[PDB]
């Protein structure tokens, strides 16, 4: 488990909400979800970001996929600060906004290699330069699963390999 | 014994008839020997207004079977008297298969005996009777003349029935209006009664 | 027109709470309810007395009470809330008094507000 | 205060809902409201009537009305077991139910003399012959205030008298 920047959440819904499965393909580029967006449409959480005019809450993300011993493969899953169904990296090199992917690494993070394990855990803080901003106008971090070495298995097997994610809010305050 | 006659026990404690049906030998009234009767309270016919005093209500029920000839004479007849309780299938003819089912009980008895006597207990889903649903099923007594062949008399068969173990709650103002319906608080809007008598003026007596 | 807005004309950047005073001046036989409400900054205006009502407010009647306060939560940066006075029932009155009566409104701040970044802004009002 | 049949709401939305004014005048026959029928579409407790299966709740009802000292009359509020503006009664006489008004003091109530008073206050307990019902199939009580003594007035005065009732749910379940 990841605690990000090595730092809790604390004061200053309480469930999981599994979004939904991404396919992994051979030829997938990364995804990215930006968060409170990903979440302000969907439950109980959805009707209190939008119906208040203050907010601050810390998240805990659970990344998995499933996939049988004749597939290899790695995936790198980030949290770098400033829909439910994602975006896709058109440039993943250059991360669509001009900065390297081989340093990525310095924010928090965790490896997905699939001949090792197959589930990432990161903790994230609330982090804002103000103490409470509003959930509909500014979008906090965003969350960056890219895989660094392709998918690959002979022909024959399952040619796609699915990735959920589920996450649990933290220590929110509406106000 | 010093107001031991308004209690509610004493309010509801004699057998009144209700209740009463008839096996003729001829005609169309029940034209086999047979006959259903769904158990309800108002057929004594001072017994609706007495009862809507009240919101909820629970008791236990005793009933009595006394049977003649329309003339009054005794004859030697052997009657079945089955309870089906509620949520079981009543009898369609004489030779149905309802009539020897054995969770539906019966009291076999002569015509030249004393009257037949059971009681029923409570029996609702819920914790009370209630007289008014803002948003009661009892069971049946079906009543047949033993035997494969066509009876040789007319029969009269009466039911009586004392309530007993009464509690209720939450007083309600007493009916006003002639009744139009059963289980229907409804009235005639175009004739409307005072509730009692009147007088020419107010300052003679 | 209040000495708290003119005040913070030569300053910049405020924030803090409020009060608002309302006076009821008719006679003495009148009676009747109000409808004071508050909205916080983003949501609009309520469109009718009932959806107001859900909210935050204060029913103020007229023959037990003579002035009522609200007290505004915190006001910052320089949108901003509303306040609005609705009808709760009609305005009654005996025979022999005034059919119309006014109300007078009296503004201020709290222990918790403070003003910084002073700035002398050139005021309409020149010399001669 | 009338604390109904002697018993107090219990365990087996906590604000005021002041609901609408009526209009009393030289005419009036009465007026009823049906419980909870009245309260399933406004707020908090509207969501959780239709949200929720089963349900349990007691009430605090304020009758007010105010008016100088020229007027006269005097009306009966009550409250018999078994929309947000409330019907009007056709024949008062006999209650639209063929019973007498004469004796609707055997349930809860309490007097508004203009003369002497000018607010009413019933406590309500949960009453059901189960411990749990629907809010939306089955309506528990309902409200009558009727003018026994009629408004009068010398011309000149206000015609029209205002009537507010506010209530306050207390000790509610929604299961």
């Amino acid at each position: 488990i990841i605690v990000g920047y090595g730092e809790w959440p604390s004061y200053c819904v309480n469930r999981f909400y599994t979004l939904d499965t991404k396919l992994w393909e051979k030829s997938s580029k990364g995804w990215y979800w930006k968060f409170p967006d990903v979440l302000t449409e969907t439950g109980v959480f959805g009707q209190n970001a939008q119906f208040h005019y203050l907010y601050r809450s810390g998240f805990c993300i659970h990344v998995q996929c499933n996939a049988s011993k004749f597939h290899q493969g790695a995936l790198l899953v980030a949290v770098l600060p400033e829909g439910a169904d994602g975006f896709e990296l058109q440039h993943p090199y250059v991360l669509d906004a001009g900065i390297p992917i081989s340093q990525l690494t310095v924010c928090p993070h965790q490896w997905i290699n699939l001949r090792t394990n197959n589930c990432a855990t990161i903790i994230v803080p609330y982090i804002n330069a103000l103490p409470f901003d509003s959930a509909l106008n500014h979008c906090n971090f965003g969350l960056l699963v890219v895989p660094i070495s392709p998918l690959d298995y002979d022909q024959g097997a399952t040619p796609v390999i699915p990735i959920t994610i589920t996450l649990a809010p933290m220590c929110s305050e509406f106000a | 014994h010093s107001t031991a006659e308004t209690t509610l026990d004493s309010f509801f404690s004699r057998a009144g008839l209700v209740g009463e049906i008839d096996l003729p030998l001829k005609g169309t009234t029940n034209p086999n020997g047979y006959a259903n009767w769904d158990i309800d309270i108002t057929g004594y016919a001072q017994m609706r207004r007495k009862v809507e005093l009240f919101t909820y209500m629970r008791f236990d029920a005793e009933f009595t079977f006394v049977a003649c000839t329309p003339t009054g004479e005794v004859v030697p007849q052997l009657l079945q008297y089955m309870f089906v309780p509620p949520g079981a299938p009543k009898p369609d003819s004489r030779e149905s298969l309802a009539w020897q089912t054995a969770t539906n009980p019966s009291v076999f008895v002569k015509l030249s005996d004393p009257p037949a006597q059971v009681s029923v207990p409570f029996m609702s889903p819920a914790s009370a009777y209630q007289w008014f649903y803002d948003g009661n099923m009892m069971g049946t007594f079906s009543v047949r003349t033993v035997g494969t062949s066509k009876s040789k008399y007319p029969l009269v068969v009466r039911i009586y029935m004392r309530m007993k173990h009464v509690r209720a709650w939450i007083p309600r103002p007493m009916r006003n209006q002639n009744y139009l319906f059963k289980a229907n608080p409804n009235y005639a809007g175009n004739s409307i009664k005072p509730t009692g008598t009147s007088r020419t003026a107010i300052t003679t007596l | 027109s209040t000495l708290l807005g003119q005040l913070c004309g030569y300053y910049t950047q405020w924030s803090g709470s409020l009060e608002v005073t309302f006076m009821f001046t008719g006679s003495f036989m009148a009676t009747g309810k109000m409808l004071i409400a508050y909205t916080p900054p983003g949501g609009p205006l309520p469109k009718d007395r009932a959806t107001a009502m859900l909210g935050t407010h204060v029913i103020w009647d007229f023959g037990l009470q003579s002035s009522v306060t609200l007290v505004i939560p915190w006001i910052s940066n320089t949108t901003t809330g509303l306040v609005s006075i609705w009808y709760q029932t009609n305005y009654v009155v005996p025979i022999g008094a005034p059919n119309t009566a006014y109300i007078i409104a009296l503004a201020a701040a709290q222990k918790n507000f403070t003003m910084k970044l002073c700035k002398d802004a050139s005021d309409i009002l020149q010399t001669g």
